[PDB]
RNA sequence: ACGGAAGGGCACCACCAGGAGUGGAGCCUGCGGCUUAAUUUGACUCAACACGGGGAAACUCACCAGGUCCAGACACAAUAA
RNA sequence: UUAAUUGCGAUAACGAACGAGACCUUAACCUACUAAAUAGUGGUGCUAGCAUUUGCUGGUUAUCCACUUCUUAGAGGGACUAUCGGUUUCAAGCCGAUGGAAGUUUGAGGCAAUAACAGGUCUGUGAUGCCCUUAGACGUUCUGGGCCGCACGCGCGCUACACUGACGGAGCCAGCGAGUCUAACCUUGGCCGAGAGGUCUUGGUAAUCUUGUGAAACUCCGUCGUGCUGGGGAUAGAGCAUUGU
């Protein structure tokens, strides 16, 4: 957009620019506002967006656990649970299976067979 | 895009609806007025009563439905209104709460003088400067007649009346007619905790400090 | 996570019907310090691997090409900017790599400086030098000189030193002479680890140092860069509000997200045995837990006290007899090497314990014996690393299982046993998990049921860092003021105005003893009373 | 930025408290501003016959409300603005914020 | 009321998920809030149903607030033919 | 409490010295009366009569001559896919 | 004596309480505090006319600077009948002069005790006991009338009966208040029409647009002339428009 407003928030108060999140020369994080207003890096004025075996083996191997690391924090809701030895863990998905007792009517039926 | 001259009266109109709404819904719990607190991105309404648990309901079922009930008609976005419940203090010194005792005590068959005498003793026992109970209607006779019960002293004219005296009016509906109940409570000015500490027509003179004459010059140095 | 409308406290009669007594409690005093700031992880996927640093000398070392995402919002913010930032990473998640950001921050702008590292314990001091003496000096030409209570090097070496590691107690003495110590003139950046220990014994010493640079930075009109390493800190706003850090640059993640996952188990134990009988009930579960949770992988146990170090080995070895391999997990197939290794063992418990694959460690042994119990673990000769809670600060033991052997530690001040604080066990949880060796880590928190419900609520969450300097306030008040800085009592109020206690006293009046008024004005005279109470003493 | 905030509450006593803190925060933020411009207080009058029926001497009563408007102009980056809106919240006082 | 029952169905199920409904005392405005049919059918569909202790009414400035009962919602459940303990109006 | 008893006090909803008037004419408006199907009705000394905030073409409307609708919830019994 | 059992006093009473007063709102003073392009002023720039000799009258928002006298305020002070002189057991007080922004409870209101009316209202109320009606219902709704109907009696008012006027031109001044969002409110300005009014945009949710609401009585010039006249516009006829089905 050509705006001269250098938003140096580094994504603190704005979402990051998904296409170009960070600078490759000085590591500054470019937010969404910092993205469209200028295609050049704010700090070092380096180009921000250019106009498996081939890649470096560590780089594609690097991002594997970043996806896991984001997965860890995304799926951290159940990671905070405590196992303990006094929890029911009721074997129930979300309900008592419609509150009806006929699936265990075979238990005494088996006892009848016994 | 609403005129401020209309926006502000709207709040008074808005405040007027809840007061009637709650006093017709939570009266049996001893409804003691409402407070409206607006905040950016969410507005909160505080409800005060004695039987807050009955106001709350089991797991706040009544509180949850009251919010939604206010939510649907008052046309707010979801999550913008939250209703709280808290115990009203100084239950003796509360005109709206105390007047409901008349409404309860009259409906069960209790006599008039004893019921009014019970309240005036109760309010005075709660550290009140004065009380006033007025009952009007058809009282055990065809002719209407109004009794008045008072204790202590009260003021009747001027701004301090609007500050130290709170008035409550309740209509009692019996099978013979409608009875009117009026309660006036004179709170202690010293325990006001806000504004005036005493009536404007009273003056306090500090006691002089007595010191004997020196009768001889003396000099004190460093 | 969803804020409740209120908090309801219910009381019911167990025998009578309808005897209900309940109260609803609201909360409106939600203030900005009363808020976990935290930071969510956002997509900055592409890192700056090694080559994006523009220094061949640095790129010639640190063969790490993987650039840590766990420093994403940090990255190069501290590399170029000259503003304070708070970076907290538990376990081995940047103790080495982040500690070198001081060289990258400003050392290239002005080289040949004496930027000082500060370590809260001498155990941290030894490792901060041994590893980095062959990593920084051979390439950067910068020598590392130790400044502790046991080492007193020549001042010329200290002045010409570049990497200086000093304990806060020893750093206080140098800072006690800050007016005339010509050595301390080149401080541009200070790097610290284990910040959250303000509540510890060295915390008042640690806290008073940080406040000293604040006046130095303010009076001299140039900033003194500060960097602190710690664990997840609940009161991050006061952490930001007192350290003078800016918005750009910050690092605080919860214990849920780590490079290695951690699994916590809670075990309550009865409230009848005072301290003596409550090891016999729980020692047997400890043995099976090692077999249950660490089949063929290293474990680690931490006894309560010195005597518990011995008794644990006595029973565990005894219980080890009733199973297949008496010398279980000895990992020494060569008998000739076994006798050579057992030759160096000196006496007592270590003599008859090392054969069982169980290691013992306590502060009653020869210095080389402690290394022997750890050198074998480096080769995974012995799995059990039974020790006392002092080792939770020292060498990074690559263990997987960490069992909290009991709770409550004896205090001579109260002539009794007082419970653990949530600053040691939180760090104790960091020992579990072996980097690049196993996927996840496990730990158990053997304790009483009475504190079980409490800990289950807060072990994952934790508590804010507090300050307890007003127990030894007389000693460390004269650290900066006895030089003749302030002569009037009016400025004494401003003296603590830049301290962490001033931040927390208004925020937490109840913790600091204030019970009359919760307003900021009410704290003022109480703070003045603390100022007053010192001078008559 | 030239951010603008206005106060249109009905009770003066809290209004001064809201204005007093806002102005003292700004000066210790060291921000350029213009002082609180106190707009004239508009009085809303409603005259009505006292009696509900038509009987009796013709007596009229005039109820009133007072409306007081204070607005203060500020100029500062966005970071200071957001926390200002987050603080100084008082009952019966509504504050609207506008930029440029 | 002589009119098709599918209108009863949606308004009754609408009363089910939240449990609270309001309706103006304005006969023949032909529009009710967030309900496709008109008021007179909606408004009179409840005090024909308040009778057997099912739902409540509040006059309160002729605005006709309505709230249901614990047995009333269960009574409404067989009308909707859904499993028990599935979705209450004040469910946790 | 009352008095078709006597003192003393006050008051431009009493007078005094005056000013402006009204009452005299046209018109507006309200009430009574007449009339009508209805000319809806309350108030009749101060303390009713440009008062019911009542300056009504439809609504308001309460009256008259007419035409529709049922909003009788609910229960019981009845007809009955 | 006071507006006031407002207060003096002679006293078998002293000391008090409610009502009055006190109190609250508003109008008067501040070249004092804090201020303020939505309020002004002065100066500085551009710019028009007259005089030109240094000026006067204007206009101008990015042409800038300063202040708060007038303007809006928030916090305060100020009057308590002040001082003096008269009259009074020389007490409450009253009168005159001086000063004062204010000296008739500073002017005006809000509230306003014990008690009484068999005062008015069920036609304000989803306030109401009882009675009455409840399905060709006195309920509700649609059409058309009436509430305005006139030989009359009264009550509050608007016009006026003329030169202190009537009429035509010009002079040209206020305050209280209000105004549109899912609508069509208050309207400037341009054009058309005598007028009513119509038309297109404009500004305004309002100290910033209507609005300086250029209101009227009034001031100055002219016409009329003591003639129920150019006073007064009742009762009427025709025509042109507005609102609303
Ligand atoms: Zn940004
Ligand atoms: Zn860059």
């Amino acid at each position: 957009s050509g705006s001269s407003k250098n938003c140096n928030c580094q994504g603190t108060r704005h979402p990051v620019f998904d296409i170009a999140p960070n600078c490759l020369h000085c590591g500054k994080v470019v937010c969404v506002i910092e993205g469209l207003n200028k295609g050049k890096c704010g700090h070092c004025h380096e180009q921000l967006i250019s106009d498996k075996a081939e890649e470096n083996p560590e780089l594609l191997a690097a991002q594997e656990r970043l996806d896991r690391l984001l997965y860890f924090q995304d799926t951290s809701a159940e990671r905070t649970k405590i196992i303990d030895n006094a929890s029911d863990f009721d074997m129930n998905q979300e309900v008592g299976l419609w509150g009806s007792a006929r699936e265990r009517a075979l238990a005494l039926k088996k006892q009848q067979r016994n | 895009l609403i005129s401020k001259k209309r926006k502000l009266v709207a709040d008074g109109v808005f405040y007027a609806e809840l007061n009637e709404f709650f006093t017709r819904e939570l009266a049996e719990e001893g409804y003691s007025g409402v407070e409206v607190r607006v905040t950016p991105t969410k507005t909160e309404v505080i409800i005060r009563a004695t039987r807050t648990q009955d106001v709350l309901g089991e797991n706040g079922r009544r509180i949850n439905e009251l919010t939604l009930l206010v939510q649907k008609r008052f046309k707010y976005a979801p999550g913008t209104i939250v209703l709280y419940a808290e115990r009203v203090q100084d239950r003796g010194l509360s005109a709206v709460a105390q007047a409901e005792s008349m409404k309860f005590k009259l409906l069960n068959g209790l006599a008039i003088r004893r019921a009014a005498y019970g309240v005036v003793r109760y309010v005075m026992e709660s550290g009140a400067k004065g009380c006033e109970v007025v009952v009007s209607g058809k009282l055990r006779a065809a002719r209407a007649k109004a009794m008045k019960f008072a204790d202590g002293f009260l003021i009747h004219s001027g701004q301090p009346v609007n500050d130290f005296i709170d008035t409550a009016t309740r209509h009692v509906l019996m099978r013979q007619g409608v009875l009117g109940i009026k309660v006036k409570i004179m709170r202690d000015p010293a325990k006001s905790r806000t504004g005036p500490k005493a009536l404007p027509d009273a003056v306090t003179i500090i006691e002089p400090k007595e010191e004997e004459p020196i009768l001889a010059p003396s000099v004190k140095d460093y | 996570d969803p804020l409740p409308p209120q908090v309801v406290v219910k009381v019911v009669s167990d025998t009578w019907i309808g005897c209900e007594s309940t109260h609803a409690i609201s909360f409106q005093h939600l203030i900005r310090p009363f808020n976990e700031t935290l930071q969510t992880k956002l997509l900055k996927l592409r890192p700056l691997p090694t080559s994006a640093l523009q220094n061949p000398l640095i790129e010639s070392i640190y063969p790490f090409k993987y650039f840590n995402p766990m420093q994403t919002m940090t990255f190069y913010t501290l590399y170029n900017t000259n503003e304070n930032a708070f970076v907290g990473s538990p376990t081995g998640s940047g103790k080495t790599i982040v500690a070198e950001l001081a060289i990258w921050h400003a050392f290239k702008t002005f080289p040949g400086k004496k930027i000082v590292y500060i370590a809260p314990m001498k155990a941290l001091v030894r490792e901060r030098v041994d590893d980095w003496r062959k990593k920084i000096t051979p390439v950067t030409g910068d020598k590392v000189v130790e400044l502790t209570g046991d080492s007193l090097p020549d001042p010329k070496d200290v002045h010409d030193a570049t990497i200086v590691i000093t304990t806060p107690e020893k750093f206080d003495g140098i800072s006690r002479n800050w007016q005339t110590r010509k050595f301390v003139q080149d401080v541009s950046l200070i790097i610290m680890d284990e910040i959250h220990l303000l509540a510890s014994d060295r915390g008042p010493i640690l806290e008073m140092i940080v406040s000293r640079m604040n006046y130095i930075s303010s009076q001299t009109k140039q900033p003194v860069r500060l960097l602190g390493m710690s664990t997840a800190v609940s009161n991050a706003y006061d952490m930001a509000g007192w350290l003078g850090v800016k918005d750009h640059g910050l690092y605080n993640f919860p214990s849920s997200v780590r490079p290695v996952p951690l699994k916590m188990y809670i075990d309550g134990f009865p409230d009848n045995l005072a301290f003596c009988p409550l090891m016999k009930t729980m020692n047997k579960p400890v043995f099976m837990a090692i077999k249950q949770h660490s089949p063929d992988k290293p474990a680690l146990i931490f006894v309560a006290s010195r005597r518990q170090t011995r008794l644990t080995a006595l029973d565990l070895i005894h219980l080890c007899g009733m199973e297949d391999n008496p010398r279980r997990f000895l990992n020494i197939d060569d008998e000739e090497e076994l006798q050579y290794y057992l030759s160096q063992v000196t006496d007592d418990t270590l003599k008859l314990s090392l054969q069982f694959g169980i290691g013992l460690h306590h502060a009653g042994l020869v210095q080389k014996d402690r290394s022997i119990s750890h050198q074998l673990f480096q080769k995974n000769k012995i799995q059990i690393l039974i020790a006392t809670s002092t080792l939770a600060w020292g060498v990074n033991l690559p263990a997987h299982l960490v069992i909290i052997k009991g709770t409550q530690f004896f205090d001579a001040k109260i002539e009794g046993y007082r419970d653990m604080d949530l600053t040691d066990i939180l760090q104790m949880m960091g020992r579990a998990g072996r980097p690049a060796y196993d996927t996840t880590g496990t730990a158990i928190v053997y304790t009483k049921e009475s504190k079980k419900m409490f800990y289950k609520h807060f072990l994952n969450v934790g508590f804010p860092v507090e300050s307890s300097l007003h127990k030894v306030l007389d000693d460390h008040l004269g650290a900066e003021i006895t030089s003749g800085s302030i002569t009037n009592k009016q400025e004494a109020l401003d003296f603590l105005s830049w301290t962490f206690l001033f931040r927390r006293a208004h925020h937490n009046p109840t913790y600091y003893g204030i019970e009359d008024d919760t307003s900021t004005a009410g704290v003022s005279e109480h703070l003045s009373s603390l100022i007053d109470s010192t001078l008559e003493n | 930025i030239k951010i603008r905030i206005t106060l249109t509450s009905t009770k003066v006593k809290q209004l001064e408290n809201v204005s007093s803190n806002i102005v003292k925060n700004a000066e210790q933020h060291n921000l350029v501003k213009k002082g609180p411009v106190r707009l004239p207080t508009k009085v809303l009058k409603i005259s009505t016959r006292k009696t509900p029926n038509g009987e009796g001497s013709k007596t009229w009563e005039t109820y009133e409300m007072r409306i007081h408007k204070r607005y203060i102009d500020l100029e500062a980056p966005v970071q200071i603005v957001k926390r200002i809106t987050q603080i100084t919240i008082e009952p019966g006082v509504d504050v609207e914020v506008v930029v440029a | 009321m002589l009119m098709p029952k599918e209108d009863r169905n949606k308004i009754h199920q609408y009363l089910f998920q939240e449990g609270v409904v309001v309706a103006k005392k304005d006969f023949n405005q032909a529009k009710h809030e967030e309900i496709d049919t008109k008021n007179l059918y909606v408004i009179k569909a409840l005090q024909s149903l308040t009778s057997k202790g099912y739902v409540k009414t509040q006059f309160s400035w002729q605005y006709y607030y309505y709230t249901l009962t614990e047995e009333g919602v269960e009574y409404l459940r067989e009308y909707l033919n859904l499993p028990e303990h599935i979705v209450p109006g004040t469910y946790i």
